[PDB]
């Protein structure tokens, strides 16, 4: 039963992960949606930036 | 005792599962259904970079959104000028089996490594003008799978011995070891504020590491097989992972849960690389079908494809400003889209 | 009807000129536009496509010049200029096929040394020297066309290069057949023999069928000009020319297109443009 | 998270039989090849049986041919092992193992070092 | 006046491209080999016969070979095996004969042969410790491979003089056990070249030279449609 040396470590890590004040999912999803909206117009891969500004062509 | 400790671990796992279920009031797909789709995204190849002989394993954009470093299996790093397609440097390596590379945020250094278990750091700006090895970092027992730069004097690495490391470059010694994975670690991603990083491994799991303490803050699961690519969201409160099960998943660091799954019936190949656009609205992933799919990160619909490689598409990246996407494959060609 | 010299409508010569022009131009563009097609083998295929394009264009041009100056000095000159371009192009085509056969022989029988032997600098030197020698030989062979010498110096080159091509491909076939014998004797285990034989039949038969008639016409021209049967044979010189142009179309079909990459590039090129 | 939990172990006399099972969770069972491996009290892990995704192709180590059979049930996500005509040489810890990548005919999963897609195992003493 | 930087960059490209052309010349003329083997396989002995990875270079009859031996890597091969998917050949060393190590070698050969990335890589297979197999057999295989009880030596076998026919049956049975996998999965893209070698045998290097030659020759013959 030597493997308890590892199992105890696993138990400790699991305890440390259990005590996390997790936020409600809908709030985090709303936050990601709001972030994407805030920067949507600034994204050169989503906004069709004119060729005269596009330095690759 | 061993069975009682295993039962205790299972009880803690059940408590974690219940705590995560308690927060799942709604899914992302039930909130963003009122959000206009990105529409059709048609990127075009603007430049193709040639000069490598062997398959390209790694690519990384510099912080000026203009220079690239790439690594092939020949044993050669090349610095490229993405604008003019010109080469800047062509660094021969002590060994040809290089699996990762990284470009320093200052542009002064280039890191690489691979099956030699050694991370070589090259100084690009020397008084003689010649590129020289400034440090060789050794201590990892497995192959080196990923390197990331925090600053000129600090590098974060991951290897095939299930351990990540924080290295002090000037002294050449390892300062922090991050353990807890059971499979090989495949990819690292640093937070925008470089206080936290996330590590994906060949265990169908990912871990959120605190750089300063050395502690693992969160463990994320949900993938069915080995995780090959990981990338932090631009905000810094989420990351995307890709695995060998042909699925990509978005995880939220604040809810400690899987948030969205990106998959398709016609994809049965793994995801070699994952990256986000500047705004975080688009998710780009390289596959084993010699192409790249652009996903709507908030809807899990496909926005477009990037076709133009004839072998496995191993690496992928996006510029800090966001003007272009670069990819590299096993056909020794680096192509830039926009 | 042997005594009458068979006449083939120029429309056919021009039709084959334009078609072989398009097929060989498509080959050369597919090779130039695909960086991965820069190996010595592909350079020799390119050179072959160039020679076939010159043969087809030059012969069609000569035919157009004669029919436009017929339906209605300078002729005795322009014609000599094209008879020279055609002779140089023909010699270049034969030398290009021999160069392809020799390069393949080197790959099969010098597999470990090949890249050392066939360096891009040496491929460029070989192609440039071959084209220069073929051009010079064509100019001399047309300026002195009224001489048994030149016609005895052309049939010897053709039959030596035919013997060389056949010997090289037969030897490679025998090596492949020995590999077949060693592979087949395993516990677990068309066909490889059939496929090999069909590839030799195509590679050598196309060459012989498309070029042996014209060179037999010149062996008759030198040995038996007045004989009734050699005259009957010599009556279809234009048909022999046609078979020559027919060889060009077949050459990309059995060479450049056999590679999967040239096929992919040809498909993409024909679709986009 | 993926889990494999073996069951059906115990102690039997030579010549007896057991039926081992394996419950899978967290992944699509029908897309992966499944294996049985044994860990001898004084020897390293040894591969025993390999059943393909559909069950159409079953491989056994020579020492178990004619005595052991395996099967899978894709509607329950359960992997079994029927152990007949057992001998003292078969005393070992048996593990249920899954090949790492789906739709793949090749898998590396008998590694001494912690393999991620392996169960805890059941002791089969004979 | 800023044109001087673009010109400088072009000069840099000229220098780099020339160096790259020289390196390409060295690269394509060099044959890379991956060396794998069993835990008891004489891989070290094979290297002697002439970090995380070791490199050995050979020049055999003016041909440059580059042999890589996997160093202190983790036993989980499924991720770094992909790297060696464009080498000339994989040299797989199995010792013939305490677990059933030979079955592990067969399972590894099976995994490497059927890999989605190694479908165009030939395998040179060395079966080692032939004298230990001879002494063990002449002094048991049926306890690991029951079908050996009904196996007979192929009529086209070429055993060395003095060998006991039971040793020849054991050797060809094991070779056949590898070859059944090789033939069943192969589609003419890559082949196995099994060999019976001793702990001390200098001919192994030639065995490699010739096997690589055969690999390249049949590759090209396949490309020319002659095989
Ligand atoms: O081009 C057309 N004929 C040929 C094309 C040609 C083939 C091979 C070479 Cl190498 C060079 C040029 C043509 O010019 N010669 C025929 C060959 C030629 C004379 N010779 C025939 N026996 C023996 N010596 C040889 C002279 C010695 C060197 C080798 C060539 C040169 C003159 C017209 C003819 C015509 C006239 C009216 C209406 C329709 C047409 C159809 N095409
Ligand atoms: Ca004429």
């Amino acid at each position: 039963t030597a493997s308890i040396a590892q199992a105890r470590k696993l138990v400790e890590q699991l305890k440390m992960e259990a005590n996390i004040d997790r936020i409600k999912v809908s709030k985090a999803a709303a936050d990601l949606m709001a972030y994407c909206e805030a920067h949507a117009k600034e994204d050169p891969l989503l906004t069709p930036v004119p060729a005269s500004e596009n330095p690759f062509r | 005792e061993l069975d009682q400790l295993r039962q205790e671990a299972e009880q803690l796992k059940n408590q974690i599962r219940d705590a995560r279920k308690a927060c799942a009031d709604a899914t992302l797909s039930q909130i963003t259904n009122n959000i206009d789709p990105v529409g059709r995204i048609q990127m075009r190849t603007r430049r193709t970079l040639r000069g490598h002989l062997a398959k390209i394993y790694a690519m990384h954009w510099g912080t000026d959104s203009r220079l690239l470093v790439s690594a092939s299996q020949d044993g050669k790093l090349i610095i490229w000028d993405s604008y003019t397609t010109n080469k800047v440097h062509a660094i021969p390596l002590r060994s040809s089996w290089v699996m990762t590379c990284a470009y320093a945020p200052s542009g002064n250094y280039v890191a690489c490594g691979g099956l030699d278990n050694i991370c070589s750091i090259y100084n690009l700006k020397t008084r003689e003008g010649n590129v020289r090895v400034s440090r060789e970092l050794a201590g990892h027992t497995g192959y080196l799978s990923c390197c990331r730069f925090l600053d000129d004097n600090q590098i974060v690495t991951s290897s095939g011995d299930t351990t990540c490391a924080l290295w002090d470059i000037e002294t050449g010694q390892q300062t922090t070891t991050f353990t807890g994975h059971t499979g090989d670690v495949m990819s690292l991603s640093l937070a925008p504020d470089t206080r936290l990083f996330v590590s994906g491994a060949c265990d169908a799991s990912a871990k959120l590491w605190d750089v300063r303490e050395g502690m693992c803050r969160q463990t994320f699961t949900g993938h069915e097989s080995d995780i090959n690519a990981i990338c932090f969201f631009p905000n810094g409160n989420a990351f995307a992972t890709g695995s060998d099960d042909a699925t990509c998943r978005l995880f939220d660091l604040r809810a400690d849960q899987e948030l969205m799954t990106y998959s398709h019936d016609n994809i049965i190949c793994g995801i070699t690389s994952v990256s986000f656009s500047k705004s975080g609205r688009l998710l780009l992933a390289g596959y084993d079908d010699f192409n790249c799919n652009v996903w709507d990160a908030l809807k899990a619909d496909r926005a477009g494809v990037l076709a133009g490689h004839d072998n496995r598409v191993s690496c992928l990246g996006v510029t800090d400003d966001g003007m272009a996407v670069a990819t590299g494959s096993w056909d020794s060609f680096l192509k830039i889209w926009n | 009807g042997c005594y009458e010299q068979l006449f083939v409508s120029p429309e056919v010569f021009v039709t084959l000129g334009v078609i072989s022009l398009l097929e060989n131009i498509l080959v050369i563009v597919a090779i130039a536009k695909n960086k991965n097609l820069h190996s010595p083998m592909y350079f020799f295929i390119c050179s072959l496509a160039v020679a076939d394009m010159l043969v087809s264009v030059s012969n069609g041009s000569e035919t157009i010049v004669i029919t436009l100056l017929n339906s209605t000095s300078f002729t005795v000159n322009i014609d000599n200029v094209i008879d020279s371009v055609i002779c140089s192009s023909l010699l270049a085509s034969i030398c290009s096929l021999l160069s392809i056969a020799v390069d393949r022989y080197f790959t099969i029988f010098y597999a470990l040394q090949y890249h050392n032997i066939m360096t891009v600098k040496r491929v460029g030197i070989i192609i440039s020297c071959i084209w220069a020698a073929c051009t010079v030989s064509g100019i001399l062979f047309i300026i002195y066309s009224d001489s048994s010498a030149v016609i005895i110096c052309l049939i010897t080159m053709f039959f030596t290069m035919l013997a060389l091509m056949a010997s090289l491909y037969v030897h490679m076939f025998l090596m492949a057949r020995l590999h077949i014998k060693r592979i087949a004797v395993l516990p677990g285990t068309q066909g490889a023999n059939m496929k090999g034989a069909i590839t030799l039949t195509i590679l050598i038969g196309v060459f012989v069928v498309c070029w042996a008639p014209f060179f037999l016409h010149l062996i008759f021209y030198i040995s038996c000009p007045q004989n009734p049967y050699c005259v009957c044979f010599m009556s279809h010189f234009n048909l022999y020319l046609i078979l020559i142009m027919c060889n060009s179309i077949i050459d990309p079909l059995i060479y450049a297109l056999r590679s999967q990459e040239l096929r992919k590039t040809f498909k993409e090129i024909i679709c986009c443009y | 998270q993926v889990q494999l939990q073996e069951s059906g172990g115990g102690l039997v006399q030579p010549g007896g039989s057991l039926r081992l099972s394996c419950a899978a969770s967290g992944f699509t069972f029908s897309n992966y090849k499944m294996n049985w491996v044994r860990q001898a009290p004084g020897k390293g892990l040894e591969w025993v049986s390999d059943i393909s995704q559909s069950g159409a192709s079953i491989s056994y180590t020579g020492s178990v041919k004619g005595r052991f059979t395996i099967s899978r049930d894709n509607a329950k996500n359960t992997l079994y092992l029927q152990m007949n005509s057992l001998k003292p040489e078969d005393t070992a810890v048996y593990y249920c193992a899954r090949c790492p990548a789906p739709f793949t005919r090749d898998c590396f999963d008998v590694t001494s070092t912690t393999y991620a897609y392996r169960g805890q195992g059941t002791q089969v003493t004979v | 006046d800023q044109r001087n930087e673009e010109k400088a960059q072009r000069e840099a490209n000229k220098k780099i491209e020339k160096q790259l052309q020289k390196d390409k010349q060295v690269y394509r003329a060099t044959h890379r080999l991956l060396l794998l083997g069993a835990g008891e396989s004489g891989k070290n002995t094979i290297v002697k016969q002439m970090s995380g990875i070791f490199e050995t270079k050979f020049q055999v009859d003016k041909v440059n070979f580059h042999m890589f031996d996997v160093g202190a890597q983790r036993d989980e091969r499924r991720k770094w095996i992909q790297c060696f998917n464009d080498v000339t050949a994989i040299i797989f060393v199995v010792a013939s004969s305490q677990t059933n190590r030979l079955q592990a070698a067969l399972k590894l050969f099976d995994s490497i042969w059927n890999n989605k990335w190694l479908r165009d890589t030939s395998v040179i297979l060395f079966l080692n410790k032939q004298d230990l197999l001879a002494e063990k057999v002449l002094a048991k295989i049926e306890d690991y491979f029951p079908e050996f009880a009904r196996y007979t030596t192929p009529e086209d076998a070429t055993p060395e003089p003095g060998e006991d026919p039971r040793v020849t049956r054991a050797k060809y049975f094991i070779r056949d056990e590898f070859l059944r996998i090789s033939t069943a999965s192969g589609d003419g893209r890559h082949y196995c070249y099994p060999h019976f070698t001793c702990a001390v045998d200098t001919e192994n290097i030639r065995r490699v030279f010739n096997d690589c030659r055969d690999i390249i020759q049949r590759m090209h013959l396949r490309q020319y449609e002659l095989l």
